[PDB]
């Protein structure tokens, strides 16, 4: 997970450009994966609009990835609180708002604001405490 | 009587049912003796009697 | 006619078949017997004796035993002049407080 | 009597998918 | 212990194998008999709970609820043999089977000694109630109603499952005594809050607090009479029993994390009681009233004060008996008018004079009029809450002020006033309905003489 | 035992029993045309099993004592009622046709079951393949709504596809003025009021549809009234075919074993008849359907499985 | 007096009562396994009386 | 198909699965998979309808591809270790290689796309065999090689199995497609615990076996394939719809019914393995299965859907089937929670 | 009955629960411990038996 | 996990050395529940076949109780075996590994400093 390792290596609220670059790379790769799937299961009748479909998906996912990159890092920089889970929460909601902008609907943006912001807090909760999702076999 | 034809289970299938009692009493008499033989062998093996 | 269904049945009045109807079931004799059960095995054996049973239940929560101990304990304590109930509970003399 | 399902409820559960769309319309 | 369980389950073969028309009789006989035996369990010692075995034990909290559930069991049979008379014997037997199977689970969970054992039949009560609400419910939206009631509790219960097994792998056994004696100070680490949230939300859902309560109006209204009573008089109270039991290992985390629920509950009771002031449906109005009383217990349990627990157990029972009665009031009126709108049948007192009385102490009991057990509950809780903070009495007393208006609001709209001209099917009340109503009110005033029975282990 | 898979494995075949007297001959024609009379004569003169026309209570005839059960308990439709008001709002017309289609479809299975289990040919009146002539007739004057056709067809492909066509079909050709002649002599006031149009509309659908498209898979011989009464002439005509077209002169023991599987299971043969497509004439609501089912269940004999009803005298219930 | 039928229709009434007397049996059987600290806790442990051998059953 | 031919075809399919579970040599493991495949297709071809031909073709293409892809995992392990013994293998790429190779046979990940469609095309009895017996053989290999698995890779495959398997189930009318989506969801539950402790992977298997035998043979007894067709069965035989709703509730996992026993033990194990987020999410997705479970239960017996006048013939006749082992199936599939500590027998 | 019955009986309940509680905590520790080290009775993952080794002289000395 | 312990002969439902354990008593509460399952199958068995449930084929459900009881009984002995086996080699391990199981110090609650949080 070297690409994911980039985000973890950069200290929170420090070198915001690096964190934004690391974050948008995560979003871009994630958008590419889902876009490639969508092309597969759903046939893009003409090739050119197929590149349009994957362009939209990648552009969106990068935007959420990028916007969460700044908002998380600058908030920790501004408030001098790197451990605070709220840093990701505002960033999570900020990312959710960008999704609403891309889909042009307040309701979906509001829904993405709450859910992504909550998850963004939770993942930071896990990083601080030490939560493991894919725990190795211990017993 | 009511149904004009003798339905397949309308008569007591004597050969089959008599088997069912036969196996069940076998199934039981095996169990009690199996419980019995397990008991004193466990007692003898673990000391006791 | 949408579906071949039946019209909504009309709520029968148990009274107009038998004026003494008690509303427990249609048949009069069991209805009268249901009266006996619901009252005899309701009010009679549960509310009356059950109340007396719980009312005359033996000492619950030791509400009076503690009183008698307190009277004896308080009578002991002020007789010697020491305070009638210490501010401390687990005697500090044994306590081995860290540093 | 208590309400029971009718052709409105049945056709709600009838078809290719109870959650339909234009793609699944045909 | 066993002296209640086997009689309850052995009651099931009786109903199935009884005569065609005697089902209601013999079931009612021994359901009341079971109540008598349960009352023998009501006795409690000083401090040690009445412990029976590794599998079952009772304390001063479980016993009052146990006798309440067994006491309830005859009442649904009494309340249901009017809208199920025109049904096939098998379905009647199945209906009775559901109730006692439900009631059997209630004895099990309240007497359970292990939290997981408490947990297994904690949701197992849902299956019989789901059948009762769905199959024998008399409405259309009961289907969506059952789904709302089922999914809400599961959505809260499953986190408890993950939380509970985590306790087992970390602190050995989950025996209620072994937890209480080996309690350790829960830390403030950010995992312990999610620890705290999971151990609490499960009991939150089936104890409707503001926000997590929309299932109750849909649960109560579309449910049949027997379903409504069992759901409102015991089912909303498994959550209550859990909190008094499970908050042993949630301190001092309960001290700081209690705030969002306390504000939600204290404000919610004002909001919910306000809904009661303008409810078009009589059953819904009673249902929302249960939210207000239950939300009061939320503050009661979550303050974690000796007095607060005591008043909780007082409102624990008194609300259940009262809410069951009011649902009986609505049911006894419903089939005569075949509608649920309150203003449909006004001026019932001039037509049915005794029901005017039965509705009257019923409204007074819900009013927390002293010395009814409801007043002992609310008044005890107010003092405990007031010690916690002086401001809350503004919220606390306001609820009583709102509780007054809507309680007599149903009284004036239905009982008093001018009788409706058009209706002409209102027959003189069957003495079954009358007998059942006294079956509810009479033990309530009988309990007034001995609050100590239902005050709880904190007493 | 039955034709269960153990029977076929142990040696129970189907081609051994059947012989040249194994045919699915159907005597058929217009209303009251005397087809049933000719069908009996063919049955007697060939030693060939006869099947009378399947009425509303034909299913009732098969089950229990064979006593026709109540119309409410079996049919929810009356042919005499259909005569009075063919376009009644209750849907007596289509309910009559659909129930009749099921009854003859059951009759078709009973014929095949006896034929395959005995090798003796079967003669029946108005095989299910010819049942459409009435529905077509009941559709021309609007006795049923248009949608009844599609549902009746929808049942037809999902059922009649597996049941293979007869060997030779006997047709009693009878002109409408003749049909308008006898039905007065019948006397039953319900069948006097049959429209000449209905007798016409069955005829052409019988003529231009039933005979030609179905002729390519079995022999068709047309007889008017005189050649209908001549039992001697028709019977040797029936014997004087090779019977090449049709699936029957192609299958082996494999299909017949499978065919007797479906036919022996009396639930399966009409399983697709209770198709879940909803239309007002045939759909019955939950309350009415449930109450009737209780009324059906409380009847003697039907309370439990056959041979398991103590009321009729099923002794040894505790041992069966 | 019709006893061939009062038994058939009223034999159900004995089910729960024997269930209760049964329920006491397992209640008074399960406690035997729970003997363990019988007259052992120093709060209640005391000198055993001349004739009885078990303080609490 | 001749019953003697049918019996032999099933006999080889059973033996092929039996061969897999009893082989210490990787080649023989492959032999069992292919010859089980070699006799699975004709059973799906028993009805011989164009839908079945589409179903059988789909089933063969995915299974043959997975089995052929399985060979390289053996060959690569051979190449780097020279060991044909089925044990902890010695190559991460080979370990990765077979894990999706076996997963496609089970159909957990997007690989699962063949599972629903093949069940739709083929008959109810064949679907019962495909979704119950044909899942023992791929599971047998995973149990033996569980110690070598990458935890991240397998847990993911399990996650999307319950995730997608439960999610699409809300949008299925045909009961056959509902069962397959349930199967994919249940596939995740066993596979998730597989790296941690294999004992209750088996425990989930026999239990999940019990309902699927219970449900499918109930459905066969009903002779219904659609939700509406199932709804009409209340009129004919209301009792069967009653048991089906018990199993529907049980298979959903509500306590104290049997279906709660696997999930409860699964959550307990990974909780012991410090994985506590992972169990919680699967439990949340478990309600997704319960929804269309309730929808079927609502349509089957909890409510009373309209019937058709043509149902009256069905009353007169009776069922000729013998539904062997159905009585003990549902009882063993609905109330066995009190006998939970018997799982140590599997160990 | 007397409070002595409930007092002594509950003491036995606590004694049984305590031993059960500590055993489970030991069981999770041992299961973790012997899974890692592997020098334990269970968790012994299969190996290849040394019996299946051909010790007879081969056709080539270098063996 | 006991998947490869030394001595496990494969396909052995009840190994011989398991006989050194107290056999399940013939009326073990677990066993009678197993007998319950056999009966509960019997009642529904007549239900599907539409027979007089309780009083229908006394032979049929009688065999069900017998079959479930025996298959239950042997299961219980096997179940008791593993739990005894699981505890046995457990104890043999901890004596063999004293260093990994320190004896925690004996301090009464008097010396333990457990901070107190008021409820206020
Ligand atoms: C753990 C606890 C739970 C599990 C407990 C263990 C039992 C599990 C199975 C229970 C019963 C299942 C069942 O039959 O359901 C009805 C269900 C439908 O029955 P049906 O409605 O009669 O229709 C079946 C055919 O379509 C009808 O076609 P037909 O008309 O041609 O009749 C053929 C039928 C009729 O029988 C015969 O013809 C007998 C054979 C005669 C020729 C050969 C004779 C010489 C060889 C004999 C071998 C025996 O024979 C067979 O179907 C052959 C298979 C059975 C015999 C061979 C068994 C393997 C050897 O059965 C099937 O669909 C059969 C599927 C294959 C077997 C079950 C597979 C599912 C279970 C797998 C997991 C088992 C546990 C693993 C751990
Ligand atoms: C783990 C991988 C699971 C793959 C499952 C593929 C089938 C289900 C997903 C699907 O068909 O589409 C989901 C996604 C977005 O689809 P979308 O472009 O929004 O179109 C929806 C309306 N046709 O299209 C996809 O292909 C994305 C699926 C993976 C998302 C992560
Ligand atoms: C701290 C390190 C990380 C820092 C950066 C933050 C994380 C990475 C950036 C955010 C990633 C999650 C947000 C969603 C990204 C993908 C969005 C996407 O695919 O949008 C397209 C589409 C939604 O639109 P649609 O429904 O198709 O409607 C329009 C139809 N014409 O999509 C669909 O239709 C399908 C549904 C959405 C796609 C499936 C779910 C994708 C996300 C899964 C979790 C990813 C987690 C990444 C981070 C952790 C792992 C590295
Ligand atoms: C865990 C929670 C509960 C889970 C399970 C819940 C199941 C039901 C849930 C609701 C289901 C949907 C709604 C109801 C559907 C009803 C289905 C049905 O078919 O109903 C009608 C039917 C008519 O009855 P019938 O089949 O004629 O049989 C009568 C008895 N011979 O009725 C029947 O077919 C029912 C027949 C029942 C027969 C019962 C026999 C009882 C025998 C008891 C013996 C006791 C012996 C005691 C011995 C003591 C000493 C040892
Ligand atoms: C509808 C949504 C849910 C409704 C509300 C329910 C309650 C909200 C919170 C739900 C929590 C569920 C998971 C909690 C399980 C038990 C928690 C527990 O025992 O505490 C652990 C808390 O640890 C956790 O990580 C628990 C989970 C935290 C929350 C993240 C997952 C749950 C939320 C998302 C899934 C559920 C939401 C619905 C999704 C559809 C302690 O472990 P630890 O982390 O201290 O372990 C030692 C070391 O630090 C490393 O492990
Ligand atoms: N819809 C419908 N009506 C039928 C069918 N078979 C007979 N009928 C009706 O049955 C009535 C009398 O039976 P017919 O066979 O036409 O006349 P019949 O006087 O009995 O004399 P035969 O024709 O010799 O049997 C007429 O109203 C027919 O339309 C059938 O398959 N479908």
């Amino acid at each position: 997970k070297t690409l994911l390792h980039k985000y973890s290596d950069i200290p929170e609220g420090t070198e915001c450009h690096r964190k934004a670059y690391a974050s948008t790379s995560i979003g871009g790769a994630t958008g590419l994966i889902v876009s490639a799937y969508s092309i597969a299961l759903k046939p893009p009748a003409s090739f050119l609009e197929g590149v349009a479909r994957t362009g939209r998906y990648t552009f969106t996912s990068a935007a959420i990835g990028a916007i969460f990159g700044l908002t998380s890092c600058i908030s920790a920089q501004v408030r001098e609180k790197p451990d605070d889970p709220l840093n990701y929460f505002i960033g999570g909601c900020a990312g959710g708002l960008t999704l609403g902008a891309r889909t042009r609907s307040y309701g979906i943006g509001a829904a993405a604001c709450a859910y992504m912001g909550l998850t963004a807090a939770l993942v930071k909760m896990g990083q601080l405490e030490g939560w493991q999702v894919f725990a190795e076999p211990k017993v | 009587k009511f149904y004009i034809r003798e339905p397949p289970h309308g008569s007591p299938d004597w050969l089959k049912v008599g088997l069912t009692l036969g196996t069940s009493v076998f199934l039981w008499i095996y169990l009690i003796k199996q419980h019995k033989e397990d008991v004193l062998e466990y007692k003898r093996r673990n000391g006791l009697e | 006619i949408r579906l071949q269904e039946d019209p909504d049945p009309e709520d029968e009045n148990l009274y107009e078949k038998n004026p003494d109807s008690h509303g427990y079931d249609k048949d009069p004799i069991v209805d009268l017997w249901n009266m006996r059960v619901v009252f005899f095995f309701g009010f009679s054996i549960v509310l009356v004796l059950g109340s007396t049973f719980v009312a005359y239940l033996p000492d619950y929560r030791m509400q009076e035993w503690a009183r008698r101990e307190a009277e004896r304990l308080v009578k002991y304590r002020e007789a010697n002049g020491l305070p009638l109930m210490e501010s401390n509970c687990f005697d500090p003399n044994k306590i081995q407080l860290p540093e | 009597r208590q309400w029971q399902p009718d052709v409105e409820w049945a056709e709600q559960f009838g078809g290719a998918v109870m959650y339909p769309t234009k793609e699944t319309a045909h | 212990m066993l002296k209640i369980i086997i009689p309850t389950t052995m009651l099931l073969p009786m109903t199935w194998m009884s005569k065609h028309n005697m089902i209601w009789i013999n079931a009612t006989v021994h359901s009341l008999l079971i109540s008598l035996i349960s009352l023998s369990l009501l006795n409690q010692l000083g401090e040690n709970s009445l412990n029976f075995s590794l599998t079952f034990f009772s304390d001063s909290l479980s016993a009052p609820l146990l006798v309440l559930t067994t006491w309830l069991l005859p009442l649904m049979l009494m309340a249901s043999q009017s809208h199920l008379s025109k049904e096939t014997t098998t379905r009647k037997k199945l209906y009775i089977t559901m109730l006692i199977l439900l009631q059997l689970f209630l004895i099990m969970t309240f007497t359970a000694t292990e939290l997981i054992l408490f947990y297994i039949l904690f949701e197992a009560t849902l299956v019989p109630t789901l059948i009762i609400i769905t199959r024998w419910g008399n409405q259309t939206e009961r289907l969506n109603a059952g789904l709302y009631f089922l999914f809400y509790t599961l959505a809260g219960s499953l986190p408890l499952l993950v939380a509970l097994v985590y306790i087992q792998n970390t602190t050995g056994s989950l025996n209620f005594l072994i937890i209480h004696y080996w309690s350790h100070p829960l830390s403030n680490s950010w995992s312990n809050i999610f620890m705290w949230l999971a151990c609490i939300m499960a009991f939150m859902v089936k104890m409707p607090l503001y926000g997590l309560h929309l299932w109750l109006p849909k649960a109560h209204v579309e449910a049949p009479i027997a379903g409504s009573m069992v759901l409102a008089a015991v089912l909303l109270k498994l959550g209550g029993y859990g909190m008094m039991r499970i908050t042993t290992i949630l301190n001092p985390l309960t001290n700081y994390m209690a705030y969002p629920f306390l504000m939600l509950s204290m404000w919610g009771m004002i909001m919910t009681s306000s809904i009661c002031l303008r409810q078009t449906d009589l059953k819904s109005l009673i249902a929302y009233s249960s939210v207000s009383h239950m939300a009061l217990v939320i503050v009661a349990i979550m303050i974690q004060t000796p007095w607060s627990f005591m008043g909780a157990t007082a409102l624990m029972i008194a609300h259940g008996l009262t809410s069951s009665m009011l649902f009986c009031l609505a049911n006894t009126n419903y089939e005569r008018v075949h509608s649920r709108t309150m203003i449909l049948a006004r001026g019932l007192q001039t037509l049915l004079p005794l029901m005017a009385t039965w509705w009257l102490m019923a409204s007074l009991t819900n009013l927390a009029l002293p010395p009814s057990i409801n007043l002992i509950g609310e008044l005890f809780i107010i003092t405990a809450s007031f010690s916690w903070s002086n401001i809350t009495i503004i919220l606390m007393g306001m609820n009583m002020m709102i509780t007054a208006l809507y309680s007599l609001y149903m009284l004036i709209t239905t009982q008093r006033g001018k009788y409706t001209h058009h209706i002409n099917n209102i027959k003189a009340s069957f003495t079954r309905e009358n007998a059942l109503m006294a079956l509810h009110i009479l033990p309530l005033l009988l309990l007034t003489l001995n609050p100590k029975m239902i005050l709880g282990p904190l007493y | 035992l039955q034709y269960g898979p153990l029977a076929f494995v142990l040696g129970e075949r189907t081609t051994r029993k059947l012989t040249e007297t194994s045919k699915v001959i159907t005597v058929d024609g217009n209303i009251c045309s005397g087809k049933g009379r000719l069908a009996r004569e063919i049955a007697e003169k060939l030693g060939l099993r006869h099947f009378p026309e399947a009425g509303i209570h034909y299913a009732d005839s098969t089950t229990g004592d064979g006593k026709p059960l109540d119309v409410q308990l079996s049919g929810n439709c009356s042919l005499e009622k259909f005569y009075d008001d063919p376009k009644s709002n209750d849907g007596n017309s289509y309910r009559l046709q659909s129930w009749l289609y099921a009854s003859r479809l059951l009759q078709y299975a009973d014929a095949l079951e006896h034929l395959l289990s005995t090798g003796q040919g079967v003669v029946l009146e108005r095989s299910i393949y010819s049942d459409f002539v009435f529905l077509e007739a009941m559709y021309r004057q609007g006795f049923i709504r248009k949608q009844c056709v599609e549902h009746y067809n929808e049942v037809k492909k999902v059922t009649a596809c597996e049941y293979l066509p007869p060997h030779v079909v006997v047709y009693v050709d009878v002109p409408v003025p003749e049909i308008q002649s006898r039905i007065q002599k019948k006397g039953n006031p319900h069948e006097m009021k049959i429209t000449a149009a209905y007798l016409q509309d069955i005829e052409n659908a019988y003529k231009k549809t039933f005979l030609p498209e179905m002729s390519e898979k079995c022999e068709v011989l047309q007889y008017s009234a005189r050649e209908a009464e001549d039992a001697e002439k028709v019977v040797e005509d029936i014997e004087y075919l090779k019977c090449d077209k049709g699936p029957w002169p192609d299958q082996d023991d494999r299909t017949f074993h499978r065919l007797r599987m479906l036919v022996q299971n009396k639930l399966e043969v009409l399983n697709y008849t209770t198709i879940p497509v909803y239309l007002p004439e045939i759909t019955i609501g939950a309350h009415q359907s449930d109450r009737v089912f209780q009324k059906f269940t409380e009847l003697p004999g039907r309370k439990y499985s056959p041979g398991y009803n103590e009321d009729v005298g099923d002794k040894w219930i505790w041992l069966k | 007096m019709n006893v061939l039928q009062i038994v058939r229709d009223h034999w159900v009434h004995i089910l729960v009562p024997v269930g209760f007397v049964f329920g006491c049996y397992l209640d008074r059987r399960s406690d035997e396994k729970l003997t363990a600290f019988r007259n052992k806790s120093l709060l209640f442990k005391r000198e055993l009386r001349p004739n009885e051998e078990v303080t609490w059953k | 198909m001749n019953p003697i031919i049918y019996t032999t075809l099933i006999m080889t399919v059973m033996s092929g699965t039996m061969l897999v579970m009893i082989s210490s040599h990787w080649l023989l493991i492959w032999i069992g998979f292919e010859m089980n495949l070699l006799a699975m297709i004709p059973v799906l071809m028993k009805n011989f309808n164009p839908r079945a031909t589409e179903a059988a073709t789909k089933y063969f293409l995915t299974q043959a591809t997975a089995s052929m892809m399985l060979m390289m995992a053996i060959i690569i392990n051979l190449l780097y270790s020279g060991q044909w013994t089925i044990t902890k293998m010695f190559n991460p790429v080979a370990m990765t290689m077979m894990t999706m190779a076996l997963a496609m046979k089970l159909g957990l990940s997007p690989f699962h796309f063949w599972v629903p469609e093949v069940t739709q095309g083929i008959s109810l009895q064949a679907g019962l065999l495909l979704l119950t017996w044909q899942k023992l053989a791929p599971l047998s290999v995973l149990c033996q090689i569980s110690q070598s698995i990458n935890p991240n890779l397998m847990l993911t495959m399990a996650m999307l199995s319950i995730l997608i398997g439960g999610w699409g189930g809300l949008n299925q009318t045909q009961l056959r497609k509902i069962m397959a989506y349930s199967s994919i969801a249940h596939m995740g539950w066993m596979t998730a615990v597989l790296p941690y402790n294999t004992t209750m992977t088996i425990l989930n298997l026999l239990i999940y076996i019990t309902m699927t035998l219970a449900m499918f043979m109930l459905l066969i007894h009903s002779s219904a394939t659609t939700t509406l067709s199932l709804s009409h069965t209340w009129n004919k035989m209301p009792v069967i719809t009653s048991l089906m709703m018990v199993t529907l509730l049980s298979m959903g996992g509500l306590p104290p019914l049997s279906g709660f026993m696997p999930k409860w033990m699964i959550i307990q194990e990974m909780t012991k393995n410090e994985s506590i987020i992972m169990p919680t999410l699967m439990a949340m997705t478990a309600l997704l299965n319960l929804y269309f479970y309730m929808r079927l239960a609502y349509s089957s017996s909890l409510t009373m859907f309209p019937s058709t006048n043509n149902m009256k013939m069905k009353w007169q006749f009776e069922h000729t089937k013998q539904m062997k082992l159905l009585p003990t199936m549902i009882v063993l599939s609905t109330l066995v929670l009190p006998m939970t500590p018997a799982l140590s027998s599997l160990n | 009955d007397g409070p002595e019955k409930n007092y002594e009986k509950t003491m036995a309940i606590l004694q049984i629960e305590a031993e059960k509680a500590e055993l489970r905590l030991k069981e999770l520790e041992v299961r973790r411990l012997m899974r890692a080290r592997g020098d334990g009775p269970w968790y012994q993952y299969p190996t290849i038996d040394k019996a299946l080794i051909d010790h007879s002289p081969k056709t080539t000395p270098d063996n | 996990m006991m998947s490869g312990r030394p001595g496990r002969v494969p396909l052995q439902f009840l190994p011989n050395e398991a006989r050194s354990l107290p056999p399940p008593k013939l009326t073990d509460p677990r066993l009678v529940y197993m007998g319950f399952l056999g009966y509960c199958s019997g009642l529904i068995d007549n239900a599907i076949r539409r027979r007089p449930v309780v009083s229908a084929g006394l032979h049929r459900q009688l065999l069900y109780v017998t079959s479930f009881v025996f298959f239950g009984y042997y299961l219980l002995k096997r179940q008791d075996y593993m739990y005894a086996l699981r505890d046995h080699d457990m104890f043999a391990y901890v004596k063999s590994h004293p260093e990994d199981f320190p004896e925690k110090d004996k301090k009464t609650y008097g010396e333990i400093l457990e901070e107190f949080h008021p409820v206020r």
